[PDB]
């Protein structure tokens, strides 16, 4: 009787029959900065409606021998949207948010996804192979938009920290037998109650196949996997002219 | 009210546990429905079954404290972060502060990613081979937009605002405390995203993960006279760590570290985590 | 008394530290608190889930 | 003044000493305290969450590492085969190494309290099966078949809707506290061997394949404690940084 | 007598410590002090004083500096010109190391609050005009034209009896204080640019001179702050004094 | 012209949002600003 | 007590100095007061004048 | 601070001398004790077997 | 020894005088306090610094003069001279046991008991508390014997 659950906010609506449970990332339900940890002096402008709705990112393909992808954020909306523009024509923002990750597949395949938020996770380099040199990753690399790049050593996360202890951040799992979807809600944590949204990223998103896709010849060879997003509290300050980058 | 549209919760509270847990005393139990050895890892929920409830237990009331695991303790203690040479052949030396330049300190401090904490630092100092001889050293302390000494008697040395401490060879060892000092409310160990607006280059690309709320300025020592010391001078820098606050914890760090900016590590050895062993049946 | 400036002063440690100075942080560490909160790491769940039932029906 | 006299212990510096220091900056405010959620005020909050254990360690997965967290579980021709073994030795080298439990009790020395592992099964819907972990305390090896295996502690597992199952590995010793196992004399604080075996075959219909894997998660119980902090020696400097 | 032990921190000169030293004069007694006008008990008493900002620093000014506290304003042909432009980091080099707020703020490093510049026209009586001071938050270049420019802070100012008018500029940051701001990394600590635009012509009869002046003040606000005292490096010693 | 300066605030100019700042004012006092030992002679016995 | 002869005795700072000799000069510094008057280094006018009036009329 | 004299006695380490020493383990706890039979509070009770 | 550093195991049986006091008794229970004293050896003095390292059981251990292990992140540790009066320190009762005991009939192992084996007769772990490691402060060759 839990199984199935129903998420609205704005004027949109996400519904699902094999559903896990609700995660609240540490506990804490996101809000609007109050008044006793502000510095900003301008009085801060609220959409409410435009901006806290679910957006529909783009699709992925699981293949049988996929590494894991990776999305940051709040770089993913900044182009889309009104949320696309409030971001371009302010300075600070600040919001939380609100992931739900759908893959499904039949009755007769197996798999399993770990999905998992973790915060200011910032990438490194190979350090040209042989270790000597000073590499650093690309901007085409580091935030690469609502498309999202791939994982080229997974098993270190390309971060030098393993995979092995990734469940410490808030996470879920989505097992091909039990259920089809999973959903986290994440809080805004920052050291500054307000960010700019162009120069910082604050967590990143990661889906990394554990369990490999394995299935019969002739069933449906093409799992797809599809990520929605909603910001829930957003507010901005310090107007300016529109710049994108 | 003439617009009805316009007039329109914590999980867990922390409590003190000074000893761990007791068990109690359990029997065996046979029914149905009832369960708690089957659980559902996918929720992400670590599981509550104890130990009463899969085997029988008697009563046992242990008194084993806590107080070891703290992260009072787990921090309180000097360790090494710098070692600075004077053959820096003009009797000064100006060592830019960065706390990331000994392996030891830097994986205890990565394994949470916001701190707020006061310090307290201890300069060791003696020749390169132990050695002591009575000679006079000067330390200054130099704030980031402060002019920097570029000679050994230079102006900047008369420190009419900059603290700073007159010390001997022979003396017992220095102690100061410093006080937190971010512009932020904690300094940070992982920044995510570049400094500066503008556009990002490759040539602006070794600014990704420099966050100047960590950038403290410099520090500086010499020797007091005006003339040349006939001595080599080694210095070591202890720091200890007081009132801890922690915040987000991480994944510690398996792969050896190759710079003190950026957490690159070496492409071709990936070091798996664990000893591997022959069979999986046999241990 | 002394103008507190520590980096523990919204929810502190126990009341056992000594100083002699004037300034806040050059006191000691003193003894620690003894307090946790396990829940929010472990179960971060919107929907309680109990120990006895289970837990995806 | 006051006569006074210097005992022995002047003048050295000893480095988990608490003591008062002279400040540099009178007067200094800091910068006011905002509220961050997720704090840590114990260390032991950490080690209630699992984390994955890594049980297929061996000697060939060293390039490909990605397939050391699962195991694999096949069709059968036999009944009562074992499909993995290892220690439960928290502190020891092996699985236990890539946890989050395994790394934090290397900088520490003794402890105490229980343990638990958590396994999830990760096949088809339609597969079926039993298996049944047990947990023998020291004294004897890995047993050679199930029949001796059955006599320590044992949790027979069904797979069906919930997939996943906890063993709790009780705290058996004689000491109050165990010190880090080792080859040696340091093996009297061995706690025991953990094995599994097939209760009964793994049984598919015909469409679906016939091997699964499970992944293992590992945490400890509420009455888990630890004592006299020590550095750790997975992390190394030989080369100097940057 | 008591036993004692020496810490480490002894026999150290701490230049900023406090402590007790042993007169030299026992008994002696200074001059009474006199009711004098003019008490500072505070530095930030000093810097709500507004003083003369240098906006027309050009580099054919360094023979004749006197010239450098007044910035023209003529008649234009076109409409929508810009007169002048600049950045309002009080610490950073520029127009703001003038002030005795610029002066004040090098003796410390980190500093909060909110700003004010204060115009003054100093033209005829018979003369006229509306001018445009927009404050344009980070991000963004100074703006090219005066229709991307109106979309920050800003405010119109008519010329009549009243002659002065004080745009102020609101603290805005994401951090609780701001270090000095530098070209290099400390750029993330900038505040913005400071840009001032024609709203019309300026209007001026027959017999009337076609070229005025404009002075402009700075001072700061009430919730202005600083802390971490540092040394200022306009100052320098080279040679021996005397 | 009449050598007072002005008493415009924030909220006078702009709209403004309610700000509680606890800034300290302790570090510009002129007690904290002078406590601090500078060099003032150079004496040399050759 | 100590005959006392300092250089801030007739509008002086907080009672937190301390002192182990007879003359007070020889006390520390201690904490200072948190008192300021701006208004007459801003506002020395005879005449007050109010923000929202026209200051010249 | 205060102003003290060191006497003669300073800096000799006395082997019977009791007094206080630094500790180097913060916050650490024992093993709680168990009862073992036949305490010897005394060396007077071994010299009357 | 010869390279500026001894690494010693940590066994209070070296010296019959306390050997005899201690092994009156069969289980106890103490704190101790530790005093270094230290000079050349022929009671001669010279300025020169010096490092105490305690290394718990299962910690690495220092393998040369200058290694990683003497950074002492976690490990406590004294930094003394030569002129200064003698270091002084406070340990506390650290066993897993709840007493210490000098006699331990048995072994500690199980398995079978060989002659290759018959050594570890007697060698109870609740005793064996790691080992202590000096060294001279200096990167290089300190010209002096140290006692
Ligand atoms: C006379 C006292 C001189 C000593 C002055 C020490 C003040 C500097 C303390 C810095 C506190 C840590 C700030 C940042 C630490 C790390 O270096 C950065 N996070 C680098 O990532
Ligand atoms: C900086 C302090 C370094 C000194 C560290 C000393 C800690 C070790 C204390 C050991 C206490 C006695 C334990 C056993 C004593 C005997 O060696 C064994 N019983 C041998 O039979």
């Amino acid at each position: 009787s839990d199984r199935v659950a129903q998420l609205t906010i704005g004027n949109s609506t996400i519904t699902t029959q094999e559903a896990a449970n609700i995660v609240i990332a540490y506990g804490e339900w996101p809000e609007y900065c109050p008044d006793t940890d502000a510095t900003a002096v301008d009085k801060p402008t609220r959409p409410d409606v435009s901006v806290n709705r679910f957006f529909t990112l783009d699709t992925k393909s699981w293949a049988k021998d996929s590494k894991g992808w990776y999305w940051k954020f709040p770089d993913v909306l900044t182009e889309v949207g009104v949320f696309g523009q409030n971001a371009q024509f302010h300075y600070l923002y600040r919001s939380g948010f609100c992931v739900h990750v759908q893959c499904n597949a039949s009755k007769f395949h197996q798999g399993a996804l770990l999905v998992a938020v973790l915060p200011e996770y910032v990438l490194g380099t190979i350090a040209g192979g042989t270790g000597n040199e000073n590499s650093h990753p690309p901007y085409a690399t580091t935030q690469p938009g609502q498309v999202g790049a791939v994982l080229t050593h997974p098993y270190v996360l390309d971060a030098g920290i393993p995979l092995s202890q990734l469940t410490v951040c808030p996470h879920q799992w989505i097992n091909l037998r039990t259920n089809n979807c999973a959903t986290i809600i994440v809080p805004y944590m920052n050291t500054v109650p307000f960010d700019s949204a162009l120069n910082h990223c604050n967590f990143g998103l990661l889906v990394i196949p554990v369990v490999p896709l394995d299935f019969n010849a002739g069933a449906t060879s093409e799992i797809p996997i599809t990520v929605t997003i909603a910001p829930m509290c957003a507010e901005f300050a310090g107007l300016r002219q529109a710049v994108k980058q | 009210d003439p617009i009805a549209d316009m007039i329109d919760r914590s999980l867990t509270a922390l409590q003190v546990l000074p000893t761990a847990a007791n068990t109690e005393a359990s029997s065996h139990r046979l029914g149905t429905g009832v369960v708690p050895a089957l659980q559902a890892a996918e929720t992400g929920a670590s599981s509550n079954a104890s130990d009463k409830n899969l085997i029988e237990t008697r009563c046992v009331l242990n008194h084993h404290s806590t107080q070891e695991t703290a992260i009072g303790n787990f921090f309180s203690r000097a360790g090494l972060v710098s070692i600075i040479t004077m053959p820096n052949t003009d009797g000064y030396v100006n060592w830019d502060i960065d706390l990331m330049g000994y392996a030891q300190l830097r994986r205890k401090c990565e394994l949470f990613t916001y701190m707020r904490f006061d310090a307290e630092f201890t300069f060791v100092v003696a020749k390169p081979n132990g050695v002591l001889v009575p000679q006079l050293l000067q330390y200054m302390y130099v704030p980031p937009g402060a002019p920097k000494p570029t000679s050994r008697d230079s102006f900047a040395w008369q420190t009419a605002t900059n603290p700073s401490v007159f010390v001997k060879m022979t003396d017992p060892p220095a102690q100061v405390s410093v006080p937190f000092m971010s512009p932020a409310s904690a300094y940070q160990w992982f920044y995510d995203g570049y400094p500066t607006f503008g556009e990002h280059l490759q040539a602006n690309d070794l600014d990704y993960g420099q966050c100047p709320n960590n950038m403290m300025g410099t520090f500086s020592i010499r020797t007091v006279g005006t003339e040349k010391s006939p001595h080599s001078i080694t210095l070591r820098v202890y720091m200890r760590i007081k009132h801890v606050r922690a915040w987000i914890p991480r994944p510690l760090r398996n792969q050896p570290y190759l710079f003190k900016t950026n957490p690159n590590y070496k492409g071709n050895d990936i070091k798996c985590t664990s000893t591997s062993r022959d069979k999986i049946t046999t241990l | 008394h002394e103008n507190s400036n520590s980096a523990s002063e919204g929810s502190t440690i126990n009341y056992t530290t000594i100083n002699y100075y004037k300034d806040a942080y050059a006191a000691s560490a003193g003894r620690q608190d003894m307090s946790q909160d396990p829940k929010k790491f472990t179960d971060p769940v919107m929907d309680v889930i109990h120990e006895m039932a289970p837990p995806l029906k | 003044g006051i006569p006074t006299e210097l005992k022995p212990g002047t003048n050295q510096f000893l480095t988990t000493d608490d003591g008062v220091s002279a400040p540099i900056l009178p007067g200094f405010h800091p910068t006011p305290p905002i509220h961050i959620p997720g704090e840590v005020h114990n260390l032991l909050e950490i080690c209630r969450v699992e984390t994955i254990l890594e049980v297929n360690n061996l000697k060939t997965n060293e390039t490909t590492p990605m397939q050391r967290l699962c195991f694999p579980v096949s069709v059968q021709s036999k009944t009562g085969e074992l499909c993995a073994a290892f220690r439960a030795d928290p502190g020891r080298d092996g699985p236990w190494q890539s946890t989050i439990l395994g790394q934090l009790c290397r900088y520490y020395t003794q402890w105490s309290g229980s343990l638990e592992v958590t396994f999830m099964f990760a096949g088809s819907f339609m597969a079926t099966g039993k298996m049944l972990i047990a947990y023998t305390p020291p004294g004897g090896n890995v047993p050679a078949d199930r029949i001796t295996a059955m006599l320590g502690t044992h949790v027979i597992w069904d797979f069906g809707l919930q997939s996943s199952v906890t063993l709790v590995v009780p705290w058996i010793s004689n000491t109050h506290y165990r010190a880090h196992a080792r080859a040696g004399y340091f093996d009297y604080y061995t706690t025991g061997i953990i094995t599994i075996w097939y209760q009964t075959n793994y049984v598919v219909p015909i469409g679906a394949p016939t091997t699964a894997y499970i992944v293992a998660l590992a945490a400890a119980q509420d009455n888990f404690t630890m004592k006299l902090c020590k550095d750790t020696e997975d992390i190394e400097q030989t080369a100097n940084i940057q």
